[PDB]
């Protein structure tokens, strides 16, 4: 219905499918057929970043942030086989789509975290007997952070990893030994884990909806700084196929 | 307790003397006979490789590339998958031109 | 493009469009000759 | 007096033989280059894919061989990808698309033998300008 | 932030309106002698 | 005349200010350069254009012109006649001779005044009314005019059409845009990013429809004026001198000046862009559509594709949320073009299509617009500052919007000149302060 | 060595007849002298460093 | 009464107000307070503002890390681009920070009160019978304040690009600019030089001869100053003693003996010249660049013999690459 000329601007682009309230089916699972999932949708809706320790050893929390860039942080498009292994259980194989975004949040006090908002390499799977995927229904899974940035990003100094100086230009006669830090620009890669819990259903079409929530790391500037550690709560569509 | 620049250190192994399989940039083929268009996008797009023949493992390759490959292996390599190279797309596009 | 038959004027079309640029330093010959009264 | 005839003797055909264009040709062969090529290939180089030039070793580890005449000849009647797989002659300007790139209709035997020509004597006055740029220039 | 656009839009409205009549006013008149 | 008696040589024109017979003929014989260039230069450009070789790559600006409405074209923009050509650049040329006579008579051997020699051309500048009455008439030539255009659309041959279903080609409007909805929308609608103003307009339909809807107002008020004169607070606003509606009809076109050097930047639809070069916007977009192609032809998965920042080489966001292309051209996510619209969905560039949807044609013409951007020297020499030499050629679109900004402007510090003198003129004082009378000398000092 | 001129210069290294032969690059993507792939080695003699 | 509102506009046309307040003033005095203000505040402290579109946050103001020579207001991002960003288009001012806002609220701001002070400059010369034009050779300035704040960025797409509000930024945007469109090697900015460059010559000139014909009126000791009295009758100094002098410096006639026709020469030539660079920065904002001759002047056997004009490239090309280092992806530099 709603084409381009009537989404744009609209920032309808970034929320993602909804389901009327007519859910709470059940798509059947046939396990004698293959299933994959067209489209894979993840849209963020709350950020929020563990308060780093106190130094002192009493239960850090994740606090609320503000939104310093735009609608720019839905994931889409995202695809991949939906196997059925044995014991009922079904397994989503991420394969390919738009499953990052650099997201930017202005936290509390000042700071402004930057986080890489992605589940690439995704990989989650069910409670063992699934058959007809129903609201009771959810996956769970690992999947990989890659980094902030890339092997070719520069600092404003000039410095980078596959590509620029080796150390701080501007003070030629200096002690290297505490600048190692910042001269040498490691490349991080952690694990993020999420876990979509079905909300909604529609038998028919096939496409299931519901709410998720994933925890991974923050930027750490190629290594500069210890990274933050964030929790992303959002909602998210998903539509499968045989 | 030293930092290392993943990167140069890598340039001390067979990467930097040989087109390496598992990091080399795809560009790298477009060096030697008949090699880059259709086989540098089947070395690439088939993860690592165990050991340089293994190349010669790829799926429906035809008794021609086949042959080829094993003319060129000579100039191959294979050294640990290192993410700095192999991230982001870097293979097809490592961000340069002339 | 023109038209063989005018293919012969080419040298021709070829300076028209200057010839308006003229008029403005034609006029300046003319003031020039009536002494900018 | 330094664009001597020695300075154009060019790799005929894929054997040996050479052929020593004249100055006439070679002026023809730069003005059809720009007619056809410069948009895309200034220099000796490519703007709509860095990766392969024009550089004389870059045409010889071609596939077929385009470090000679008859190559680069055969290439502007129908263009391949640089191992020989693909023909590419529908997205690269050639005779076997002159429907499409109107350019190469004007486009004789004689005309592809002087820009081809061209391709191949430009290095041999420029040297390493001729294939890389910037860096270069 | 809505009433923020509400509030200029009537500000900026004011201030133009002003000015067109302002000039509407017969300024020409304004001088020391409209011959 | 002299200047011991009139005004000083080097403001010559101005000892015409009452002298309409002479200021008729002067009229007459400049619309005759105009006529006379856009005749004479037509023949210039045919003389030198080549059937089969983009015009952008030609340096021509007003066959352009003629092909966009529909002459010699067929299409994708095929120059398949110059006759159209030829015979609309001499009409030109020989109506040329025409005003060129009566200008070079009515300045010389006519009455070098309208007064006696005929009641009814002859004029009053105070007059707030015989000029209600040629403004009028005026109002109904430009009327005709327009209306002239939805002919040549609906009736004659139709116009070109980028946008055309089948591909660019010559198509007869026959739906014009009625309702003043649509129509005037495009009145109100910011002349910022995204929502552009007039420069909008993607289809012929509404160019078409905006103009039948200007006739039926234009002349609406052609006739409005000869029918009446100024209203109070009309009179008791404007300076009612020659001088003075000079200066008003000079910054009316100044102002235009500038809205026409963004349309030819901007628009792609009433300026093809297969005659002209291609949008900037279009070239920066073209270059991005290119390398998503040829790394996704090679094994990338420019879905997943991340860049040097942390963005995507190939595809990123927009703030409102739309798919669009990385890099630096996230500037020009505005840019709707033929070539690129199929690849487009409702969210924005959809993934599947250029996966798999993306057939030659585009990939070559993504190709050629890319080494064909708006950029060049002086001396023409297609490209960056930093280039080196061959490839002459300049946009289509650079020449025009450039030429235009600078008469646009001028146009505009003119225009301050002459409502400033004229509105000076007026209270009588454009001459000097008044010895014996200085204002300033009566009025409470400040300190 | 650098010129009294330039605030930062680059490192080259050339053989007897200033052949480059070994530097320090900026875009590793392709290094052909990088240290380490020339295998570039520095032994002192005299000052404390002697040895 | 009478109507308030026929007085107010006596009032706001009073022709003896401290300050002339006009009908354009009406517009140029809270338009240049809001700029005025929000630049005033945004300068001394503001966060980073991802100027470029990536997300490499550059600072600008004082409380992060600067000081006046480095200091500026930054250019709103180039995710936005050209679209019209207010604050009440943010979700948060955080985010209009983050992303630029303050810059346009700036310039728009400072453009349309600059504007009416051309109008204003106008207004006031009516009101007191002189002659006009004192706002025409005023449009040379605003030209260029136009050209670099608003002109170039419509033309590139972005008011990222388009000058920043601060002394080193503003070294950025030539630098950079040179290499886009190497400037130096156009027309209409060595017309500006010379209009520039000629503007201060002829500056010292006028105020040099003059100052050189003062007719003595003052003690030795007691300023020469002092020999002229607020609106006194006559001229002060002897326009033909300095016509005398000057014209037998170069020779006769090379030399000026009108006032009229000497003063106007002296605010024609700058204005002119200055124009022009205006409609330099205005030209090059739609890629008609300054002149090229890379690689001409090639030898007999096709050597390319490289002129000053290569140098000149060279140093260009440098420029190009740097500049902003991690904004690129592809080739070509079409933005
Ligand atoms: C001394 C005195 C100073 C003198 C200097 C004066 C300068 C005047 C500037 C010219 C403004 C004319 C307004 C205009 O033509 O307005 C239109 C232009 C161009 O609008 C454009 O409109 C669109 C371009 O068309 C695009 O959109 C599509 C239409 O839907 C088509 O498909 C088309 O092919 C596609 O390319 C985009 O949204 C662009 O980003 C841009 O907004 O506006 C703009 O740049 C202007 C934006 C700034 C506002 C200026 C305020 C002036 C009061
Ligand atoms: C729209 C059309 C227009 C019209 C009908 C008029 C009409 C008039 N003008 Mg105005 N004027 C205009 C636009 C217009 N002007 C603009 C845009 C400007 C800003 C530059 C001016 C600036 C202007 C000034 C400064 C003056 C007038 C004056 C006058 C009056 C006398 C004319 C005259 O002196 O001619 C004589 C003309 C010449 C001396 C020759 C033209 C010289 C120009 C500078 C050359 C430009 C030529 C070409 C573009 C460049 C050559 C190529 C180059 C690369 C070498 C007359 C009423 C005069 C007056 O008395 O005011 C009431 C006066 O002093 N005008
Ligand atoms: C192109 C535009 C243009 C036009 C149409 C006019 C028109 C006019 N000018 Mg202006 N003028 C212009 C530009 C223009 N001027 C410029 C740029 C300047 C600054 C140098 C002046 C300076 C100026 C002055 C100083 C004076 C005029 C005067 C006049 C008026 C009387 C003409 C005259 O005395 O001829 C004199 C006659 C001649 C010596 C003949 C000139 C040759 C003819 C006209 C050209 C024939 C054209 C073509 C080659 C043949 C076509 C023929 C074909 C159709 C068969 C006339 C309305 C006068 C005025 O105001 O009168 C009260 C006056 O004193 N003008
Ligand atoms: C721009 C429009 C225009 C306008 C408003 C005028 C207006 C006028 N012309 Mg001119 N004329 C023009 C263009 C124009 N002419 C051109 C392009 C030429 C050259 C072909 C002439 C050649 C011309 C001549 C040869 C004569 C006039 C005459 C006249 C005057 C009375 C005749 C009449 O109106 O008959 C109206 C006729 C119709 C019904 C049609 C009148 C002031 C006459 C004159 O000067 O008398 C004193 C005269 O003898 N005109
Ligand atoms: C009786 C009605 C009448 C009509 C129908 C016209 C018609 C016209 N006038 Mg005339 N005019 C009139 C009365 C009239 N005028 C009177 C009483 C005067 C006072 C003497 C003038 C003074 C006058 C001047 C000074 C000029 C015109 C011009 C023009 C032409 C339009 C310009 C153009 O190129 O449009 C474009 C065409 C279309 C919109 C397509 C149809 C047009 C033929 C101009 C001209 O000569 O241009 C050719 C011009 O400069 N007119
Ligand atoms: C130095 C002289 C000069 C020259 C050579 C040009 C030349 C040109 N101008 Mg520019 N212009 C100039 C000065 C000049 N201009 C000045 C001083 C201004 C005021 C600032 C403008 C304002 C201006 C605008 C606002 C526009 C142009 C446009 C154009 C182009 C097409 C003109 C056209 O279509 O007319 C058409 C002529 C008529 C109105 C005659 C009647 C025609 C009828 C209606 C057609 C009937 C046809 C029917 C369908 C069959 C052309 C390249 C246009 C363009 O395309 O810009 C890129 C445009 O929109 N010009
Ligand atoms: C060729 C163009 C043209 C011209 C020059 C005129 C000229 C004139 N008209 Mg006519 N008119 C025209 C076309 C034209 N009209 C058309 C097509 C119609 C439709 C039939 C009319 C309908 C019409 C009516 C109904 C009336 C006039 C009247 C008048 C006279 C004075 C009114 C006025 O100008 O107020 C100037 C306007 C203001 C003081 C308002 C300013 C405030 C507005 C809302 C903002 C405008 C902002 C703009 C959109 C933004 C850009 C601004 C820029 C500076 C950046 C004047 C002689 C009046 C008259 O006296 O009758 C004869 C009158 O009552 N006209
Ligand atoms: C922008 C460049 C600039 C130039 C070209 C310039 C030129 C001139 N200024 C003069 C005067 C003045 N200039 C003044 C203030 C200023 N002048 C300035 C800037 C300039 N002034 C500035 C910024 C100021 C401060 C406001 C004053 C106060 C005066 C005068 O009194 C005097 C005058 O009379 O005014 C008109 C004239 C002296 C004639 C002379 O000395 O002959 C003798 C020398 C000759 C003939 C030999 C030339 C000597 C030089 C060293 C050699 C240059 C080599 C080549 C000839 C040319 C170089 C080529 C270029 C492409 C680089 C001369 C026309
Ligand atoms: C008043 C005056 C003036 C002005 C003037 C003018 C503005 C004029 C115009 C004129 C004109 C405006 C003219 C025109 C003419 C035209 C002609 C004479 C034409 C002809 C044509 C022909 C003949 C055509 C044909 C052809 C063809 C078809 C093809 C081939 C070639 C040819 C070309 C042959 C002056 C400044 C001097 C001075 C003062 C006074
Ligand atoms: C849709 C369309 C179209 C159409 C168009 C139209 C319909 C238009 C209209 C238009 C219009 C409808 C316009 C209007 C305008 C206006 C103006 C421009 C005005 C101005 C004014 C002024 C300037 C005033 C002044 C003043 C004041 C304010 C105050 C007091 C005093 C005075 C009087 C001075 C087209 C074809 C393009 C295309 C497609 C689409
Ligand atoms: Mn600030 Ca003008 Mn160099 Mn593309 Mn960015
Ligand atoms: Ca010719
Ligand atoms: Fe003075």
């Amino acid at each position: 219905t709603l084409t381009y000329d009537d989404i744009v601007g609209t920032g309808l682009a970034n929320k993602c499918p909804t389901l009327d309230d007519t859910a709470r089916g059940a798509y059947p699972i046939d396990s004698s057929q293959t299933y994959r999932i067209a489209r894979l949708c993840l849209q963020p809706t709350t950020f929020l970043v563990k308060e780093e320790p106190k130094n002192k050893r009493q239960e850090a929390e994740f606090v609320p942030t503000k939104l310093v860039t735009r609608e720019t942080t839905s994931l889409d498009q995202i695809q991949g086989e939906l196997k059925v292994n044995s014991d009922g259980s079904l397994t989503f194989v991420e394969e390919d789509g738009i499953d990052f975004q650099p997201v930017t949040v202005q936290m509390a006090g000042g700071e402004r975290i930057p986080l890489l908002f992605t589940v690439k390499n995704l990989v989650a799977s069910t409670q063992p007997n699934v058959t007809s995927i129903t609201t009771s229904t959810d996956f769970k899974g690992e999947f990989n952070v890659p980094s902030y940035r890339t092997a070719n990003f520069l600092d404003p100094k000039g410095r980078g990893l596959a590509s620029g100086y080796d150390s701080a230009i501007a003070l030629p006669q200096a002690k290297e030994e505490e600048l190692a830090r910042a001269n040498v620009k490691r490349f991080s890669l952690t694990k993020g884990q999420i876990s979509l819990n079905v909300a909604k259903v529609d038998g028919r079409t096939g496409e299931i909806a519901g709410t998720f929530e994933s925890e991974q790391l923050s930027d750490d500037d190629m290594g500069a700084h210890e990274p933050h550690e964030v929790k992303i709560q959002g909602v998210f569509y998903a539509s499968i196929e045989p | 307790e030293e930092l290392v620049n993943v990167v140069d250190e890598k340039l001390g192994t067979a990467y930097g003397e040989k087109i390496d399989l598992n990091n080399t940039n795809i560009a790298a083929f477009i060096q030697y006979r008949g090699l880059y268009p259709t086989l540098a996008k089947l070395i690439v797009k088939n993860a690592p490789y165990e050991s340089v023949e293994d190349v010669l493992n790829i799926p429906g390759l035809t008794e021609r590339q086949k042959q080829i490959l094993r003319e060129n292996l000579e100039h191959f390599t294979v050294t640990e998958v290192e993410t700095a190279l192999v991230e982001g797309g870097d293979r097809y596009n490592n961000g340069l031109y002339k | 493009k023109l038209p063989e038959a005018y293919a012969i004027f080419d040298p021709l079309v070829d300076v028209l469009p200057v010839i308006p640029v003229l008029f403005l330093a034609l006029a300046f010959v003319w003031q020039a000759a009536v002494g900018f009264r | 007096a330094e664009l001597t005839p020695e300075v154009l003797t060019v790799p005929l055909n894929s054997e040996g033989k050479t052929i020593t264009l004249t100055e006439k040709q070679y002026l023809e062969g730069k003005r059809l280059f720009q007619y056809a090529c410069a948009s895309c290939h200034v220099g000796g180089i490519t703007k709509t894919n860095p990766s392969l030039d024009l550089r004389t070793e870059t045409l010889a580890l071609a596939t077929p061989p385009r470090d000679n005449i008859e190559g680069l000849v055969d290439y502007m009647k129908n263009p391949t990808t640089y191992d020989g797989e693909q023909e590419i002659a529908e997205v690269h300007p050639s005779l076997r698309s002159a429907d499409i790139f109107p350019k190469m209709r004007n486009l004789t035997e004689k005309d592809l033998v002087a820009i081809a020509g061209h391709i191949l004597v430009e290095p041999k006055i420029l040297g390493d300008k001729w294939g890389g740029g910037k860096v270069y220039y | 932030m809505e009433t923020l656009k509400i509030t200029v839009y009537i500000v900026v409205t004011f201030f133009v309106l002003l000015f067109v009549f302002g000039f509407l006013s017969g300024d020409p008149a304004r001088n020391p002698k409209r011959k | 005349d002299q200047e011991s008696s009139g005004f000083a040589w080097w403001a010559g024109n101005a000892r015409l200010i009452n002298l309409s017979g002479k200021l008729l003929g002067a009229h007459v014989a400049h619309a005759g350069l105009i006529v006379f260039w856009a005749g004479a230069m037509t023949l210039f450009e045919l003389a030198h254009f080549i059937p089969e070789k983009p015009m952008y790559e030609q340096g021509l600006i007003l066959i352009p012109h003629i092909a966009t409405l529909g002459w010699g074209v067929g299409p994708g923009g095929e120059v398949v006649d110059t006759f159209p050509f030829f015979v609309v650049g001499v009409v030109h040329l020989i109506s040329s001779a025409v005003l060129g006579f009566g200008g070079v008579y009515h300045a010389i051997r006519g009455p070098e005044t309208l007064e006696e020699y005929s009641s009814f051309f002859g004029y009053d500048w105070k007059d707030k009314n015989k000029m209600t009455t040629i403004l009028g008439f005026h109002l109904i030539v430009l009327g005709i005019g327009a209306l002239l255009l939805v002919a040549k659309a609906m009736f004659f041959g139709g116009l070109y059409d980028t946008w055309a279903p089948g591909g660019g080609d010559v198509r007869v409007i026959t739906n014009p845009t009625l309702d003043p909805r649509v129509i005037f929308g495009y009145l109100l609608k910011s002349p910022f990013g995204g929502e552009g103003w007039i420069v909008s307009v993607n289809n012929l339909e509404d160019v078409v429809g905006g103009h039948i809807w200007i006739g039926l107002i234009c002349i609406a008020g052609g006739i409005w004026h000869i029918l009446t004169t100024p209203f109070g607070w009309a009179r008791r606003a404007f300076i009612w001198s020659g001088e003075a509606y000079l200066s008003y009809s000079l910054g009316a076109l100044s102002m235009m000046g500038f809205i026409a050097t963004c349309f030819v930047w901007f628009n792609n639809t009433v300026y093809p862009s297969e005659f002209y070069g291609p949008t900037g916007p279009e070239a920066s977009q073209a270059q991005a559509m290119t390398f998503l192609i040829r790394d996704q032809k090679l094994g990338a998965n420019v879905g997943s594709a991340q860049g040097p920042t942390g963005l995507g080489k190939y595809l990123m966001r927009s703030p409102t949320g739309e798919i669009i292309f990385g890099g630096e051209t996230m500037r020009f996510w505005d840019f709707r073009g033929p070539w690129l619209e199929p690849l487009r969905g409702p969210n924005g560039l959809d993934l599947n299509k250029i996966k798999n949807d993306i057939q030659p044609w585009q990939e070559r013409r993504a190709a050629e617009y890319m080494t064909h951007a708006p950029l060049g020297s002086l001396n023409s020499v297609g490209g960056v500052a930093t280039e080196i030499n061959s490839v002459n050629f300049v946009s289509p679109r650079s020449w025009l919007a450039t030429s235009h900004f600078v008469l646009a402007f001028f146009f505009l510090v003119g225009h301050l000149w002459h409502a400033g003198r004229a509105r000076a003129a007026a209270a009588g004082f454009e001459k000097g302060i008044d010895r014996e009378s200085e204002p300033v000398l009566s009025m409470p000092s400040l300190d | 060595r650098m010129p009294a001129f330039f605030e930062s210069f680059p490192v080259i290294l050339t053989d007897k007849n200033g052949v480059v032969k070994a530097d320090i690059p900026f875009r590793r993507a392709e290094s052909k002298y990088s240290f380490e792939q020339q295998g570039v080695t520095v032994s002192f003699y005299g000052g404390e460093l002697n040895g | 009464s009478a109507n308030l509102w026929e007085r107010f506009c006596n009032w706001v046309t009073s022709t003896d107000n401290r300050l002339y307040v006009g009908w354009f003033g009406v517009i140029m005095i809270p338009t240049l307070l809001a700029a005025t203000i929000c630049f005033v505040i945004a300068f001394i402290a503001a966060p980073p503002v991802d100027i470029d579109g990536i997300r490499e946050p550059v600072s600008g103001s004082l409380l992060y890390g600067n000081n006046i020579i480095t200091g500026a207001v930054v250019p709103s991002s180039n995710a936005i681009g050209l679209h019209f960003y207010p604050i009440w288009e943010a979700a948060s001012l955080d985010e209009w920070l983050y992303n630029g806002g303050p810059y346009q609220l700036i310039i728009f701001h400072f453009l349309l009160g600059a504007s009416c002070y051309m109008g204003r400059q106008w207004e006031l010369s009516y009101r007191l019978g002189m002659r006009p034009w004192i706002c025409v050779a005023y449009s040379a300035p605003l030209a260029s304040a136009f050209a670099v704040f608003l002109i170039y960025p419509i033309g590139q797409g972005s008011f990222s690009d388009g000058m920043p509000l601060g002394i080193s930024g503003t070294f950025n945007f030539m630098i950079v600019f040179q290499a886009e469109h190497n400037i130096l090697m156009h027309p209409f900015h060595q017309l500006g030089v010379a209009g520039v460059f000629g503007g201060a010559l002829f500056c010292a000139m006028h105020g040099s001869l003059v100052t050189s014909s003062l007719i003595r009126e003052t003690t030795e000791t007691e300023s020469a100053n002092y020999g002229y009295k607020f609106g006194q009758e006559e001229e002060t100094y002897n326009i033909v003693a300095a016509h005398g002098y000057f014209g037998r410096l170069i020779f006769q006639y090379a030399s000026f003996n009108n006032s009229r026709s000497l003063h106007f020469f002296l605010a024609a030539w700058p204005v002119v010249g200055v124009w022009f660079t205006a409609l330099g920065i205005s030209t090059m904002a739609f890629n008609l660049n300054g002149f090229n001759f890379n690689h001409s002047v090639i030898d007999a056997k096709g050597n390319v013999i490289n002129t000053w004009a290569d140098i000149i490239n060279r140093a260009n090309l440098g420029m190009e690459v740097m500049h902003e280092r991690n904004a690129h992806n592809f080739p070509l530099d079409l933005a």
